């Protein structure tokens, strides 16, 4: 009645803590635009001001807690399967050869606003590797979406 | 994190 799985309620406020470095519930517009750069893309500093500007209802200069999902709200019209999966898979796997590279999240996660080396990611990759191989195949990270 | 981070990297499917 109150809780089904603690991950969908507690770990969500764990995900918000990933971007919001201040802990007050606000991140810089430089980070959000970096979402493309995880795909090994281009940072939308100027365009995310076009989204921070509209979502800063409580005008944080940055972005607040409730108006965060509203930017995702416009494009959240009917989600796709493997297209939305690849929007996290090839976005995650810097190589994509049946295994995910170790030094990838230090590359990507750093781009996601948490500057760290493979060491910190190693615990992050170890979670995907039950055999402790230091890399992530399709089957282990797959498991992570059936249980986000 | 490989397990929880999925919801974090997946939030880039709206603008990208």
């Amino acid at each position: 009645a109150d809780q089904l799985t603690e991950e969908q309620i507690a770990e969500f406020k764990e995900a918000f803590s990933l971007f919001d470095k201040d802990g007050d519930g606000t991140i810089t517009t430089k980070e959000l635009g970096t979402v493309m750069r995880s795909l090994g893309q281009n940072p939308t500093e100027a365009e995310l001001q076009d989204m921070i500007n509209e979502v800063d209802a409580d005008g944080n200069g940055t972005i607040d807690f409730p108006e965060f999902l509203t930017m995702m709200a416009r494009k959240m019209k009917d989600t796709d399967s493997e297209e939305e999966i690849r929007e996290a898979f090839r976005v995650f796997d810097k190589d994509g050869n049946g295994y995910i590279s170790a030094a990838e999240l230090r590359h990507v996660m750093t781009n996601l606003g948490e500057k760290l080396t493979d060491e910190e990611v190693d615990e992050m990759i170890r979670e995907a590797d039950i055999d402790g191989d230091g890399q992530v195949n399709y089957e282990e990270f797959v498991q992570m979406m059936t249980a986000k | 994190t490989f397990k929880e981070v999925a919801n974090a990297v997946k939030i880039s499917a709206s603008l990208m």
